[PDB]
RNA sequence: CCAGCAUCAGUUUUGGUGGCAGGAUAAACCCAUAGGAAUGUAGCUUGCCUCGGUAAGUAUUAUAGCCUGUGGGAAUACUGC
RNA sequence: GGGCGAAAGACUAAUCGAACCAUCUAGUAGCUGGUUCCUGCCGAAGUUUCCCUCAGGAUAGCACGAAGCUCGUUUUAUGAG
RNA sequence: UAGAGUUAAGGUGCCGGAAUACACGCUCAUCAACAAAAGGUGUUAGUUCAUCUAGACAGCCGGACGGUGGCCAUGGAAGUCGGAAUCCGCUAAGGAGUGUGUAACAACUCACCGGCCGAAUGAACUAGCCCUGAAAAUGGAUGGCGCCAAGCGUGUUACCUAUACUCUACCGUCAGGGUGCCCUGACGAGUAGGCAGGCGUGGAGGUCGUGACGAAGCCUGACCGUAAGGUCGGGUCGAACGGC
RNA sequence: UCCCACUGUCCCUAUCUACUAUCUAGCGAAACCACAGCCAAGGGAACGGGCUUGGCAGAAUCAGCGGGGAAAGAAGACCCU
RNA sequence: UGGCUUGUGGCAGUCAAGCGUUCAUAGCGACAUUGCUUUUUGAUUCUUCGAUGUCGGCUCUUCCUAUCAUACCGAAGCAGAAUUCGGUAAGCGUUGGAUUGUUCACCCACUAAUAGGGAACGUGAGCUGGGUUUAGACCGUCGUGAGACAGGUUAGUUUUACCCUACUGAUGAAUGUUACCGCAAUAGUAAUUGAACUUAGUACGAGAGGAACAGUUCAUUCGGAUAAUUGGUUUUUGCGGCU
């Protein structure tokens, strides 16, 4: 089941996401760096999964291998949900790849349809929070264009939909006209 | 788990072999954002050196100038043949093209070439050297090739021209070589015309920038860990560590790293050496060498004799002051320089003084 | 051994003149101070820094706040309107153990057999109720010992809760 | 031949939903009437300062607390159907 | 237990501080290790008086096996911190 | 020894089954995840009291007076050292003084107190959430993803939950009533150890029965069910071996 | 030990040479037989590739080199009966 | 040996009265304690006899900062400058000799100057075997003695080819194929200081003295590049002497 990764939390979409995944169903998240964990910018920097000081410079020769991008999180984080451990679990696992930007260019399940949890509001709530499209700047995350320009892409997308789209609007319209 | 000091160069891991007799260097030098077109790299045969006798650059010094005695070598370089000037564009998968654009007529030593007719490897299929394919239609559609937006660095796929310098073989060899210009829209516009047949020298080399001496070096032996890193010998040398090292891995834990003070291969990449200050461009005949005294040995140029396993200079050659790896006979491929420190010492000439003529030997 | 390990008490108790070949000497100096004539003459009013425990004061610290109480109160005056108290003694003889050492020694000289801790110090008791450190004050103006029973507590192991009496 | 498991028809045991009732009791989802204590909102009038409001009268516009007297309501802990 | 010494028990068929070969001899080991069907009935103990006595064992504590039979819940007091 | 019927100890955002629930609340720091002496304008509540239109309190604004250098420590002491008297003054305020300053004068500021303003402010006392005190070496290193509620208290509700609990039957020895044995009580995790019962080889008094028209054996298949291992059947043998 | 001349031991390493390694033919050893072969954190017969979670880990093949597992081996050298 | 505690104790917070010209904290600190901690220095037989081989150094394979020096900042009872003290912050640099087995102990010549802590202190199938578990012989000291000693001296075994893994080089094969090479989603890397020309005789001062800040050059040292004017080797190929 395809859904979107967009303006909510990240720990409650990955969550939402595993349970799905579960039997093997083939839920694609669409979308990584619009999402939002919490923390500093203090204690939440020097030790913190992008390169600053752990997991980049992380690895041996028979040893492990992480992640400077705030697109390689979403895909390390739920191997460390689902493990690779189980035959289910390695399975499920394929089942899943993250996207940067918004390749599909109509809507699925995106803002309004969404499941629940997501969308916290912050009011008494939340001083201190991060973004990872802000986090992962100054960790070797260029190149914004190629990333960022995928927005450039999801834009070209939803054009698409508002074409034809924009046909079947003019006449819908019309309709009601009458 | 303890440490000793840093006694080699760690990273040249792994230590392979370049197969290629040129030297390739992924990282190009980036645009020359001054001068119109241009290109990346070029070409040149590593030949011999001479002192050149001349004065400082620095023009502050203590001794400002004073008589300088400076290391040269003089590589030719034969101005390359274009196969074709192929147009890399983008695509929203990556860096694709969409047509090339081929040069009429190519060279003599094309023939033997365009193919892997080798034993222990794959060949190509049937694309020999060339009949007569896309560059009327192909050479207009790539001004519709900037018009993508989807477009990306222009290169241009050039071959050799051998004998000329005094090597005599007829099968070419091979490098793709990327255009450098203004923008864009330049390197493909003043490209049209370097595909006709020949480049340019002096398009890419300005004299008196600098030029990065990248060229493969030679492969010494399967140089022990006293060569290949740097450890001493024990001042007792008896028994089984004469030529030995101590320290490969450590206790806890037991997993090390790339680090480690092996045995193994010694030189031979394509390894890049820094910013080498081009001297002087001479187009013909001009400097000579031949002293009889030790110096250093071997590689003489147009004294009474010639080089020593190479043949004599009457070509066109390019003056870079320091060096760029091989030995004798080694083709090299000189790149240019996209960090230049220094401010460029163009317009004039600069000076010789004088130089010796002799015998090299007794 | 600081005073945090002369806390508590599996030390049991021991401190009869019948029964004992000599103790050594102690620290103390003098109980009663400031006014040795007025406990609750001059001064209706009381601190009492009341244990919430069951330690034993050494008699190292013991000296310790009662020295540093003597000296500051001298400032106000030499015999001031405070009446600085020492209580319950060192009754019991502080049994220490060590020199000690099982095999490899001079004459071997044990630790678990040799259970005798073989008198080094001298503690007192001061378990809950109890207290040293009573300071009959005076009723206006000049309290002082409020202040001396932060410099009470601090050369006293534990949490004395600050009862007014 | 024991356990899982067996056509087709009728019935027990145990618990609940839903409808209804007894023990035993009357608060309520919300129930009358008379006299006395109380004091909230709308509207009007009068007084005083100021451009913005406030005080007093208002049982004589409309409505109430809490007690006393009289009269009338009242499905459920448990237990069964 | 002799041969032998300026000494080192060096020396004697690779064995010499008592040569080697064969027999009595399968000497002996208070200590250690190894050790062959199944189910059912049914199944404890690491405690003691005591020892020229200590990785043991006479006896006692506790349940083996077999035949014949065997509680207490709590009420009145009495003795002792 | 097995499937149901019911639930403990304890769980429900997710890896990995079950609330992204309901009601009220401090706090949102990722608190949750050690630590004392000793300390704090984060932030909330209760109780008592100074204080208040009898003009609370802050800022801004003044009067800094006459006696007078009051007196006295002392080499000197000066409001401005130490110690006591404790006022007058002008009776809508200035004490014989809140703080600074020079050996000190020389110089300066002000609670006390004055003048604008016009409403709830402030000390204690008690309780809670926070907050300060807290350093060490292989790759997250006080959770993987991470959570600002998916934290926690208090009150409530729904879902999940031990061969026990629990239904009924079945397996083991033995008792009683009455043989043949059946009803049927109480218990049945297990090592030493004893008893009972069952399967076991070589051999044999016995020995007939089976055999060359095909014996033991070799090899292979079927192959009852209490753990023990044995009968039948097929390809084949060329003499051996069991009823009782 | 001082004193005189001095020294590849070292500073300072380079270069050339003999023989082999690489590679090949033939015949043909050696004591020699654990399922298995990542690392960081955690529990723990107490310092785990092996067990709990998480990160990581493909096969055909040869030349190399001294860090662990702890090799080639004898029932430890300390230590007590 | 490992575990445990921190005994024996180290460090800091710090009660802060004293005493330094006045003056609890420029500084010095009676009297000592609380938390942390594992270094002086050891309490304990918990866990170990079909191996639990020692010290100082050579050589080569890590991580942290309880911080010597390099970037950045602030304060004094500090006149510039000499002197005195504290915070942000681990990328890099951190000498040469003599006494002594020897770091300890203890001294000198410089130099920009010569840190702290752990990691089986990489660490005897790489290395020395001076330091470090037996066996010639002697003295002191003790016991009737053979002989002994919490005292010293003289000679006196480092064997061999890494099974599996760490692991450094070189080849062979997987979405038609493919000689030839560019993106940078990622992996490995490189590193320092002084003097001199010169700033300036300027700031500021009693006197010795002489700051901010520029432009310019180069010397120690490392790696990669290194084959000409250097220094040498070159059995290849030529030249001198003796039986």
């Amino acid at each position: 089941v395809v859904i979107d990764g967009k303006g909510h939390l990240v720990g409650r979409l990955a969550s939402v996401v595993a349970k799905q995944l579960l039997n093997g169903q083939k839920i694609v998240v669409v979308r990584a760096e619009e999402l939002n964990i919490s923390g500093e910018f203090f204690r939440n920097k020097l030790k913190y999964h992008d390169f600053l000081r752990k997991a980049t410079a992380f690895n041996k020769t028979r040893g492990p291998f992480h992640f400077r991008a705030p697109s390689r999180i979403f895909y390390k984080a739920l191997r460390g949900m689902v493990s690779h451990k189980t035959a289910r679990g390695k399975a499920a696992l394929e089942r899943l790849k993250v996207f940067e930007g918004i390749p599909p260019p109509y809507d699925k399940k995106k803002r309004v349809v969404v499941p629940q949890a997501l969308r916290v509001l912050r009011l008494k709530p939340g001083r201190k929070y991060t973004t990872l499209g802000k986090l992962s700047t100054s960790v070797g995350w260029k190149a914004a264009a190629a990333a960022a320009a995928a927005a450039a892409a999801a834009a070209a997308a939803a054009a698409a939909a508002a074409a034809a789209a924009a046909a079947a609007a003019a006449a819908a319209a019309a309709a009601a006209a009458a | 788990k303890y440490e000793a000091p840093r006694h080699g160069h760690l990273g040249f891991l792994p230590r392979k072999r370049a197969a290629s007799i040129r030297a390739r260097v992924k990282a190009f030098p980036k645009d020359d954002r001054s001068k119109p077109v241009a290109l990346t790299s070029f070409l040149g045969y590593k030949a011999g050196m001479t002192t050149i006798v001349r004065d400082l650059d620095r023009p502050g010094s203590k001794f400002h100038k004073r008589e300088v005695v400076e290391a040269v070598t003089v590589v030719d370089t034969p101005p390359v043949v274009v196969v074709g000037v192929v147009g890399y564009v983008e695509t929203p998968r990556g860096l694709r093209s969409l047509t090339t654009v081929w040069a009429e007529h190519l060279s003599d030593e094309v023939k033997r070439r365009f193919y892997k007719n080798w034993y222990k490897s794959k060949k190509k299929a049937f694309t020999k050297y060339s009949a007569k394919y896309a560059q009327d239609g192909a050479g207009i559609e790539r001004e519709l090739a900037r018009i993508k937006k989807y477009a990306s660095v222009v290169r241009v796929l050039v071959h050799t021209q051998i004998r000329k310098t005094p090597l005599a073989q007829k099968k070419a060899h091979l490098a793709e070589i990327q255009l450098n210009g203004g923008s864009i829209s330049e390197k493909v516009d003043w490209a049209r015309e370097h595909f006709e047949k020949t480049v340019a020298v002096d398009s890419v080399f300005e004299q008196n920038e600098m030029i990065d001496a990248i060229a493969v070096t030679k492969g010494h032996g399967f140089e022990g860990v006293t060569h290949r890193w740097g450890t001493k010998k024990l001042p007792r040398k008896t028994h089984r560590g004469l030529r030995k090292v101590a320290c490969i891995g450590a206790w806890h834990p037991a997993h090390v790293m790339w680090s480690v003070a092996r045995a193994g291969q010694r030189g031979y990449h394509s390894r890049t050496s820094i910013n080498h200050k081009i001297y002087r461009v001479g187009k013909g005949d001009d400097e000579a060498n031949g002293a009889t005294s030790f110096d250093r040995t071997k590689k003489t140029i147009t004294p009474m004799g010639g080089f020593v396993h190479y043949g004599e200079i009457k070509n066109d050659f390019i003056m870079v002051k320091g060096c760029i790896p091989g030995n004798r006979k080694r083709i090299v491929t000189l790149r240019k320089s996209l960090y230049t420190n220094t401010s460029r010492k163009a317009l004039e000439e600069v000076s010789l003084k004088w130089i010796d003529t002799a015998s090299k030997f007794g | 051994r600081p005073a945090r390990c002369y806390r508590y008490q599996k030390n049991k108790p021991y401190p009869k003149s019948r029964y004992n070949r000599a103790v050594p000497d102690s620290k103390i100096r003098i109980y009663d101070l400031g006014k040795k004539k007025a406990t609750v003459d001059e001064f209706p009013l009381c601190v009492h820094l009341v244990s919430n425990e069951l330690e034993q004061l050494s008699s190292e610290a013991l000296e310790a706040a009662r020295i540093c109480a003597n000296k500051y109160m001298t400032t106000v005056s030499g015999r001031d309107a405070f009446h600085l108290r020492v209580r319950v003694h060192p009754f019991h003889v502080l049994r220490i153990n060590k020199m000690l050492s099982c095999a490899g020694a001079d004459r071997l000289q044990q630790g678990m057999r040799g259970a005798w801790g073989k008198p080094h110090g001298l503690a007192a008791r001061v378990d809950i109720g109890q207290i040293i450190f009573s300071v009959r004050t005076k009723d206006s103006n000049k309290d002082v010992v409020v202040e001396g029973l932060r410099r009470a507590r601090y050369k006293f192991p534990g949490q004395q809760k600050i009862i007014l009496s």
